[PDB]
RNA sequence: GGCCAGAACCAGCCCUACUGCAUUAUCCUGUCGGGGAUCAAAAUCCGGCGGGCAACGAAGUGCAAGAAGGGUCUUGG
RNA sequence: UUAGGGAUAUGUGGCGUCAAAACUUAUGGGCUCAUUCUCGAUACGUGAAAAGGGUUGGUGGAUUCCACCGGCCCCGAAAAUGGAUGACGCUUAAGCCCAAUUAGUGAUUGCCCAUUAUUCCUUUGGUAAGGGCGGAAACAAAGGAGAAAGUGUAGCCCUUCCGAUGUA
RNA sequence: AUCGAAUCGCCACCUACAAGACUGGAGCUUGCUCCCUCGAAGGCGCCAAGUAUAUUCAUGAUCACAAGACA
């Protein structure tokens, strides 16, 4: 929330409405410890990632295995203060966001950098959903990196049950997300066609030389 | 084929006159011009592309700040003898849109001879394009596994 | 990739002196990644069976002997390895490649794999190319049905390395970093 | 199930490697990893062993036997007609594509770009054509929208006098 | 580390044999001071005249077999605050 | 100008690009006989016999002795 | 194994992130699933036995089963602050055994890191090794200067080679 | 109003979704055949608002942060 300086300098100069170079990621399907390390080398390649739908992140194996795992992280604690011990997030972008920072140098000020240069998202909220197409890591699927035989778990389940209390809230918020973005998909549809169509007639009616050009690369 | 001789030149085969080059530097960075020969004693290359198109006037530019393209535009007519080192050569000051009149008589004969020679090459309307268009690096682009 | 081990035909023998003036000449089969190791493994070979030292023997010749023509075969490999717990243990397995060699590296990865047994551990005594209906194993035999075909399933089709890309928008091919 | 399977006579293009789009023959199957392969009509792909992974199944699949004569490979292949099939789809002609794009030199990089841009230029013709006929634009649709509205009540006296004054100050 | 010797990441710049094209290629670092000092062409062309100020280098040699390239910096190693900021790696010296 | 920078050349180094000699036979090809397998074949395989260069960039087998583009803010001019 | 500097190349060790290197290499073969002790990735060494049982290998018999022997995994396996393949994590491994170097194409150096190796520059010291040192002839301002018979100095001067760490 | 900056791809067609042991559709013979939108491009953008009869560029003098940036 900017300071009343900053939008009357912003004012003053006249200048137009920014926005960074970020990319969008769509962790959905993507192996955890994978997508880590490439975002953590991207951040210190001085990207700005934001990450959405963390809840759909898989761990190899079954799900009382990570869930174990996770409940063996959270017995560690400082005993004789356990404020200032270590702190364990149950939210599934909590959870990315540490495996993240634990891939980083964070007692540095450039590892800090780094991780500030990362947002992490449940599901794809408002603010992100129109931003532009966003990616996939595609050495870091599911599909090509697991063996369909094993078992896998996801994220946000196994955080539900260590704790995580907002699994139906990022639910239902992600069902009216899908409903809204396929119903202004379905809608458009004619306006896409249209230039499709259009596509098609402009090449019968383009100089006959560039549409020869077209086709021996590949284009007509 | 003597290196103290004025005719001794080094200059990469590409860079042939009448090669159509990309400026790489400078004030015509990315704009398309023509090679018309490199001055005596291995010198720097003089392009025009011609004003007209692109707006290069005659200038000299070091090879090295230039991809010389297999593009070429027959320049056997264009008479560069009149180009000469003495052209840029400048008498500078003293305890201190403008151009001489021979400069600007050069740059008319070259220029016009240059433009009768694109237009007598074949796809010469597409060459006389070509030399319009200027060269980017686009977010995407790898120009290092390009051909020339 | 081709067979990391080489086929070698080693013929030496003894040298020639006042208690043995026209010695033998012995011929020995060897699969090894250069020939040195052929010719060492043949001295092994000859001290172990015939008392010849290296010191007091001639190599007369050290050839690979070429592969033929690359066709899909079935190999019976005659194979043994020792470990300390069980001594020598010989082994006859099947082997489905296109050459001897193939066949022949083949079996010391798969007794590498399965067995722990590494090569100076692994005596080959025969490798021999077999007829179909003599193979044994049903995991072999299947591979020469007349109607053998399957689908490619659960692959991994990585990219050529110059178009390889870190992130890629999700439903199509455009490259975002790269 | 519209996979191609992997079976003697069925054609392959190469994945990776030296002889990355290169179409031939599958002549033997070896074991689960490695098929024989060969391809009588490009001169590359003499028969040799392709590691199963580094292959693309196609629809096609000439009739010979396993481990096939020369001579009998390049008769079906000649007869099924399946080069000529093959290069008649849109991938085969993609991979041409890609190798004239690769080899382009800089003019030819702007002839494309002008066809491009052309092609470019005439269909936002021929879509404004039929946005105005049937709007399907933002500011088409919007404009009709709003235009009924803009329409409905601006015969207003008021209106229509404020009008006539803005006309005529101007 | 050797700071005497600078590592590039270039986009597109994903094998041995592209970074193996760059090498020779002059490398530019541009940044901001705080104050306006001297330029190239600070009498001729005062429009040039800026916070703004670069470091050049070349690049040396390719590094590992993905792309990333060595450069050396003309007299002074690069600063470590340019970690992670842009680096311009131009066309010339060309050779095509 | 004894300062900054860019291109040329030179000498010395350092990376290139370009490969010949020998060898293959447990091999290559044709045809007889067998043996194989399915509706029938061909093939995988084994013995003969007649021929031989598997010669594509043959083979990833032994040794190579091929003089002269690009790097030098890694040297000095 | 070490004068103080550059370049190049290695050693041991590595090449998913931390962290330089396969931006997670191959157009290599197998094996492995593990639930509160975390399976594994622990050379030296720093987490184990007697004994036994999922998977996929071997040997020898009987008509698919019988016995026996390996591999990997599992059980046997209990301690006191919360904690440690270094951390995260990894399971179409980033694990284990084996084998490669851009891959059945057409030959025998993928890559990254040293106070090492090679080479270049400078220093310093030798059981140091050689030259020069009889001013060569001429030459003012509107080519210059130096040239010492010397252990040691701003070392007479030049060239060359080798060594250079260190407590008492 | 300091203030000179580093940043250099836009979009109202990507900016919806799911599956990778089955990808547009069929058929029965179930891995082959037949059809198609033939299965390997998000659209533009890169100097004439579009592919041609054009039209100002200099002397900013041969590299220098692009001396400029609401595409
Ligand atoms: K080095
Ligand atoms: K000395
Ligand atoms: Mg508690
Ligand atoms: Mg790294
Ligand atoms: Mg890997
Ligand atoms: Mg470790
Ligand atoms: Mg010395
Ligand atoms: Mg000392
Ligand atoms: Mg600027
Ligand atoms: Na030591
Ligand atoms: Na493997």
């Amino acid at each position: 929330f900017p300071s009343r300086k900053d939008a009357f300098r912003a004012q003053r100069k006249g200048a137009k409405k920014h926005r960074p170079e970020i990319i969008v990621i769509d962790l959905k399907d993507h192996v955890l410890g994978r997508a880590a390390a490439v975002v953590a080398k991207q951040l210190l390649l001085g990207k700005k990632i934001t990450v959405v739908r963390c809840e759909q992140l898989n761990i190899a194996g079954t799900e009382i295995r990570n869930k174990i795992k996770y409940l063996q992280y959270l017995r560690k604690r400082k005993l004789t203060n356990p404020t200032k011990g270590p702190f364990h997030h149950r939210a599934p972008s909590d959870v990315f966001v540490r495996t993240v920072r634990s891939m980083l140098p964070r007692y540095t000020k450039r590892g800090m950098k780094a991780l500030n240069s990362l947002v992490a998202y449940e599901g794809i909220p408002p603010n992100v959903v129109r931003t532009g197409g966003r990616v996939v890591i595609p050495r870091a699927q599911r599909h090509v990196c697991y063996r369909s035989e094993r078992p896998y778990t996801v994220l946000g389940n196994m955080c539900k049950h260590v704790g995580w209390k907002y699994s139906d809230v990022v639910a239902n918020l992600e069902k009216a997300r899908v409903e809204k973005a396929s119903r202004h998909h379905e809608k458009q549809a004619k306006l896409r066609d249209a230039w499709k169509s259009a596509r098609k007639e402009a090449l019968a009616k383009m100089p006959k030389h560039n549409v020869e050009v077209l086709k021996k690369f590949g284009y007509a | 084929v003597s290196r103290k001789s004025p005719e001794y030149t080094t200059l990469r085969k590409s860079c042939a006159p009448g090669a159509i080059a990309i400026i790489l530097a400078g004030r015509f960075r990315g704009r398309r011009a023509v090679i018309l020969k490199q001055l005596p004693h291995n010198g720097p290359l003089v392009v025009s592309g011609p004003m007209k198109y692109n707006g290069v006037p005659i200038r000299r530019i070091d090879s090295r700040y230039v991809i010389a393209t297999s593009t070429t535009v027959d320049i056997s007519s264009v008479d560069t003898a009149p180009i000469t080192a003495e052209v840029f050569q400048r008498p500078k000051a003293e305890k201190p849109t403008l151009v001489s009149d021979a400069r600007a008589q050069l740059q008319k004969k070259i220029d016009a001879a240059l433009i009768a020679a694109i237009k007598k090459d074949a796809q010469g309307k597409e060459k006389a394009g070509y030399l319009r268009s200027v060269f980017t690096v686009k977010p995407g682009d790898a120009p290092h596994r390009w051909n020339w | 990739v081709k067979p990391h081990l080489r086929h070698y035909q080693v013929v030496g023998r003894e040298s020639p002196s006042e208690k043995n003036p026209e010695p033998t000449v012995y011929k020995f089969e060897v699969f090894a990644p250069n020939f040195v190791v052929a010719k060492s493994r043949f001295w092994r070979m000859m001290r172990v069976k015939n008392k010849v030292k290296a010191t007091h023997g001639d190599v007369l010749s050290c050839k690979v002997v070429k592969d033929a023509k690359l066709v899909a075969r079935n190999y019976l490999v005659d194979i043994a390895y020792y470990s300390q717990r069980c001594g020598y243990t010989r082994m006859v397995k099947e082997f489905r490649d296109v050459s001897k060699t193939g066949a022949v590296s083949q079996a010391y990865h798969d007794l590498a794999s399965r067995h722990r047994a590494r090569y100076h551990n692994i005596e080959v005594l025969n490798v021999k190319s077999i007829p179909d209906h003599e193979v044994k194993h049903l995991s072999i035999a299947q591979y020469h049905a007349p109607n053998l075909s399957f689908p490619l399933l659960q692959r991994r089709t990585k990219a050529t390395r110059k178009d390889r890309a870190i992130f890629v928008k999700k439903n199509t091919k455009r490259a975002v970093v790269a | 199930v519209k996979s191609h399977y992997i079976c003697a006579g069925r054609l392959v293009r190469i994945l990776r490697g030296p002889r990355q789009d290169r179409v031939g023959v599958i002549v033997d199957i070896v074991d689960a990893n490695r098929v024989l392969v060969e391809n009588p009509e490009d001169a590359k792909m003499w028969r040799h062993v392709q590691n199963l992974k580094n292959v693309e199944p196609l629809k096609y699949c000439v009739s010979v036997s396993r481990n096939c004569s020369a001579k009998a490979l390049k008769d079906a292949l000649a007869s099924s007609k399946a080069l000529e099939k093959y290069a008649k789809t849109r991938t085969a002609a993609r991979v041409e594509a890609k190798k004239a794009c690769a080899v382009s030199t800089d003019f030819e990089r702007y002839q494309l770009r002008v066809a491009r841009r052309s092609r470019a230029h005439w269909a936002r013709k021929v879509f404004d054509e039929k946005d105005a006929k049937t709007p399907v634009s933002w500011h088409k649709v919007a404009l009709k929208k709003m235009l009924k509205k803009a329409a409905k009540m601006d015969s207003t006296e008021g209106a229509k006098r404020r009008m006539q004054k803005a006309i005529a100050a101007r | 580390q050797t700071k005497q010797t600078a590592l590039v990441r270039v986009e597109n710049v994903n094998t041995r044999e592209d970074a193996t094209w760059y090498v020779g290629k002059r490398v530019c670092y541009v940044y901001h001071g705080k104050k306006v000092k001297r330029c190239v062409r600070w009498s001729k062309a005062p429009a040039r005249r800026s916070t703004t100020r670069a470091l050049w280098g070349r690049v040396t040699r390719p590094h590992g077999n993905a792309g990333m390239m060595r450069v050396k910096f003309n007299g002074a190693s690069v600063p470590a605050s340019a970690i992670g900021r842009r680096i311009r790696v131009y066309l010339y010296p060309s050779q095509i």
